[PDB]
């Protein structure tokens, strides 16, 4: 299981291929300018002039994918500023088993060759798997962008080119935090540490890190930096992504050393400075310690002395592999809760509190501490958590002009009375008058803020914004909570609140009415049914909708159509009217902003109010075919999509009567079952 | 009869619902990320000398001839 | 064969600024287009309509279409058109509950009597006679429905299997 990106399969488009004795040419990613870039590398820039795509196969006549294994000196920096992204690469090679998830290692020029190669990568929460073709950028016969010091390796090519393929390009890869990579490599839980202000035993927490497989890497501030020149006399790059190879202390002429390995992407230019591949004092230390760590070699890798690195570096990025800090001396139980969200411009898109007319219109999110799940490190007495804020998709927005929203995020506790009971939003007076018990440490401009925090037992509400109104963007949020010895969701649900529809409970009242509105055949049509309803909300200025359609009351209909009649009955417009109540009670209730309408957010907090327990790609599937292009859902839409979900659940179980995963279903049925619904 | 019955699925929808200055005036402040790799100097030399060497409408319900 | 590059220039106008065409600039996009062929009837693609068209072809999750997007949902119109056209034998602008099967069988849709006469009372309000919004529209679910079909049933067996997942996921579109 993983998402097939595109809705490619691997093995289905390579099998075809194969079949067909033809090389495969992705449609999604085709091999012309608009792959390339947009600007500095788009169809107009004089620097892609003489660029051709080609195949490993048509460069050199024996291309391998892998050749003396997946190691860091495969990736070489091109004509492409993603050092953040290279140098992510790198680190991974030293952990050979989560590489092994990345980069499938059976890929091969020599075995079931048809032009198709696969990767994995963990997109904000989900692994993904993408295809390409093996077509990549050449300009005077070699490649233009990353490459391995092996000429004919292609592996880390490929690889850069399936994660400028979801990124829209390869000039979008351009800028980033090395973060970025180790994360969508990992699905790791960033760890960052500014060498200004170190904490003691750094150089045994990296020592841990690099032990452990977590992924590590450095870099120097370049704004606060020689202006104009990035490569400073001790052939150093400022702003430039590194990647932490090694640690080792060593005896040199008596004397304990601390010594750190770094290597730059570019796969060559190193450090001059002691410890250097040519060092005299190299022969300060033993042989066999020498021989084991070191090599005169232009790789881009060199050791420098730990002293010299937290003088010249500004940044240790660290990514581990759980949740646990580094600093702490055991594991602990972890449980992560992933939501999701998205700021619209007109509805969600508040700001921070900086701007407090508008950053109640946030979403908020419920976290609930548990008592249970209590610790004491540090010797403070609470519950452990950790939230990461993350923005998606952001460098597809390069066209645009637009990078990285400035995001962070604040944590309230919810007052006593309103304990214990979820739908609830809290109020623009109430940010007026009660400050955050918790914030990010800042709020900046990065994909992801990521912060630790230890609060006391409780439900607490998480506002994440952006820092200026009126941005546009997804984001989702992961948080991880310590716990003490469980093994709360993971399943979808339909818990829904089901109907009193037998005749003991329909009374004269109901009956005259209905009778009244039946009109001459005793029966409520569709077309008299969206005459009813559009003739009741016209009554009601708090329910916005764009008239009835005819299509949403047959479908409600259907619903309901018990015997075959085709029409509406006493008891099927009773369970229908008992139905439309309580969708407009969930509506109006979860009417935040009193707009007569359901923005992104609160149409979420209505499917959970509705007795929906559902997966967050459900909720973003549900946003796209029922909301406008502002994300806005108005009351005939919102009873659509709950009638057609309620429809959806009832007739899986059912074809599924015994409660397995599954349900299965031919053609025929398929189409018949996802168009027309209602049949069983 | 009718105009009735349609008051009354309206009543039977119920009544929705039910100002203040800045008190605590909390304030955030933003920083600026570095951004590795932005800068062109941080490409390689090597490659950085590589690199650097009808309206709309009418076309397409044409279409539907 | 470069129909190609003109209708790349094409899709490069009417798409603006982020170069993919969203539901709502589809809704323009196709009242504009369909107001010059007075035998294409339609009461108009409203935003509904065209936010379910834009979901379906939605590869990349971008929201909006982008061209290899817009250029198979075109194409599909463009072939539907003619399709509709063509089986508009009472010439009524209108394809009627006896016009409907030889049209959904020419695109490629098969069905028997039973499914026809859902789709009419499903898809046709105005005595089993469906608009040229209505059509376009339900073929495009159809073809969503026949292409997630096709990519689940890998082995080729004419069957598939789905959990509850990927069950809402692909129903919920249609
Ligand atoms: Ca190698
Ligand atoms: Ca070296
Ligand atoms: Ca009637
Ligand atoms: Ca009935
Ligand atoms: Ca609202
Ligand atoms: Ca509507
Ligand atoms: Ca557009
Ligand atoms: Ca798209
Ligand atoms: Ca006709
Ligand atoms: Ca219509």
């Amino acid at each position: 299981r993983a998402i097939k990106y595109l809705n490619q399969d691997y093995e289905t488009l390579r099998n075809e291929c194969l079949e067909a004795g033809a090389l495969f040419q992705d449609p999604s990613f085709p091999a012309l300018p608009s792959s390339l870039g947009f600007k500095e590398l788009g169809p107009y820039s004089s620097k892609t002039r003489g660029i051709e795509w080609k195949r490993p196969t048509e460069i050199c006549a024996d291309p391998q994918f892998i050749i003396g294994g997946a190691t860091r000196t495969d990736i070489c920096q091109g004509a492409l500023g993603d050092s953040w992204l290279l140098a992510a690469i790198a680190s991974l090679t030293l952990n050979e088993e989560i590489l092994a998830r990345v980069v499938p290692l059976d890929q091969s020029f020599q075995e079931n060759y048809a032009g198709i190669f696969h990767f994995q990568f963990w997109q904000y929460g989900e692994w993904v798997e993408v295809v390409v073709d093996d077509r990549l950028p050449t300009k005077d016969g070699e490649l233009l962008f990353v490459h391995s010091a092996e000429g004919s390796e292609f592996w880390s090519a490929l690889l850069e080119k399936a994660y400028a393929k979801i990124n829209g390009c390869y000039e979008a890869l351009s800028g980033g935090a090395t973060t970025e990579g180790f994360e969508d490599f990992t699905g790791g839980i960033a760890e960052w540490y500014e060498l200004r202000k170190p904490p003691p035993n750094l150089f045994k927490i990296i020592q841990k890190a690099l032990e452990k497989g977590s992924l590590l890497g450095c870099s120097i501030d370049i704004t606060s930096a020689a202006d104009s020149e990035a490569v400073t006399y001790q052939k150093l790059v400022k702003g430039h992504a590194y990647s932490v190879t090694g640690a080792e202390e060593v005896e040199s002429s008596g004397s304990l050393q601390k010594l750190i390995r770094i290597r730059n992407p570019w796969g060559q230019v190193e450090w001059t400075g002691k410890w250097n591949d040519n060092c005299p004092s190299w022969n300060t230390v033993d042989p066999e310690v020498r021989a084991n760590l070191t090599e005169r070699q232009e790789d881009g890798e060199f050791w420098m002395s730990f002293s010299d690195f937290l003088r010249h570096y500004s940044r240790l990025e660290i990514c581990n592999l759980t949740p646990d800090t580094l600093t702490c001396d055991s594991y602990k139980k972890w449980k992560l809760t992933k939501m999701d969200g998205n700021w619209r411009r007109g509805s969600t898109a508040g700001g921070c509190r900086n701007y407090p007319n508008t950053f109640w219109m946030n979403p908020q999110y419920l976290i609930k501490l548990e008592e249970e799940d209590e610790d004491d490190e540090d010797g403070e007495r609470g519950c452990t958590f950790l939230v990461g804020l993350i923005q998606k998709h952001r460098r597809r927005q390069r066209k645009m002009g637009e990078d990285m929203h400035t995001i962070g995020f604040g944590i309230y506790e919810v007052p006593e009375e309103l304990t214990g009971q979820t739908n609830i939003h809290l109020s623009k007076n109430f940010f007026l008058t009660t400050r955050a018990r918790e914030r990010s440490d800042t709020f900046i401009n990065l994909r992801e803020v990521l912060n630790r925090f230890k609060l006391p037992p409780g439900e607490y509400v998480l506002v994440p914004s952006t820092f200026e109104p009126h941005k546009n963007g997804d984001f989702c949020i992961r948080v991880f909570s310590e716990k003490k010895a469980d093994y709360v969701d993971d399943e979808i649900e339909a818990n829904i609140e089901e109907i009193e529809a037998n005749e003991e409970d329909i009374g004269d009242g109901f009956r005259r009415l209905f009778a009244q509105l039946a009109g001459e055949d005793a029966e409520i049509s569709a077309f008299e049914l969206q005459t009813i309803l559009r003739r009741v909300l016209a009554k009601r200025e708090d329910i916005k909708s764009d008239g009835f359609s005819i299509e949403t009351c047959k479908i409600m209909v259907d619903m309901l159509d018990e015997d075959g009649s085709g029409k509406l009955g006493l008891k099927e417009f009773y369970i229908l009217w008992t139905k439309i109540q309580k969708y407009q009670k969930i509506y109006r209730e979860i009417d935040v902003d009193r707009s007569g309408t359901m923005n992104s957010y609160e149409m979420r907090k209505a499917l959970e109010e509705a007795g929906f327990k559902l997966p967050c790609q459900l909720h973003q599937v549900i946003v796209a075919r029922f909301a406008d292009d502002e994300l806005i859902i108005d009351f005939d839409n919102f009873v659509r999509c709950l009638v057609r979900l309620e429809i959806l659940f009832k007739i899986f179980k059912q074809l599924d009567p015994e409660n397995t995963g599954t349900i299965q279903l031919d053609l025929i049925s398929w189409l018949s079952f996802s168009v027309l619904g209602k049949l069983a | 009869e009718l105009d009735d019955a349609l008051d009354e699925l309206s009543d039977s929808l119920g009544q929705r619902q039910p100002p203040l200055d800045d008190k605590v005036k909390e304030k955030i402040k933003a920083e600026h990320s570095e951004k590795l790799g932005e800068r062109d100097d941080t490409i390689p030399p090597e490659y950085r000398h590589l690199l650097d060497n009808q309206d709309p409408i009418d076309a397409l319900s044409e279409d539907l001839d | 064969s470069e129909e190609e590059r003109q209708f790349r220039k094409l899709f490069v106008q009417l798409a603006g600024d982020d170069m993919e065409v969203s539901a709502t600039e589809l809704m323009n996009i196709l009242n504009k287009v369909v107001t010059r062929h007075p035998d294409l009837k339609t009461d108009g693609f409203g935003i509904d309509t065209c936010r379910s068209m834009v979901a379906v072809m939605d590869s990349d999750t971008t929201g909006k279409l982008g061209f290899e997007e817009f250029k198979y949902l075109w194409n599909n119109i463009k072939k539907w058109q003619g399709i509709y056209k063509r089986f508009d034998t009472d010439r009524s602008g209108t394809i009627g509950s006896n016009e409907l099967p030889g049209a959904f069988e020419a695109a490629g849709f098969h069905l028997n009597q039973h499914i026809y006469s859902m789709i009419i009372r499903r898809y046709s309000d105005e005595t089993g006679n469906m608009d040229f919004d209505n059509f376009i529209s339900c073929l495009v679910r159809l073809d969503a429905m026949f292409r997630a079909f096709r990519s689940l049933d890998k082995n080729g067996t004419g069957q598939i299997q789905v959990n509850i997942q990927e069950w809402l996921q692909l129903t919920m579109y249609s």
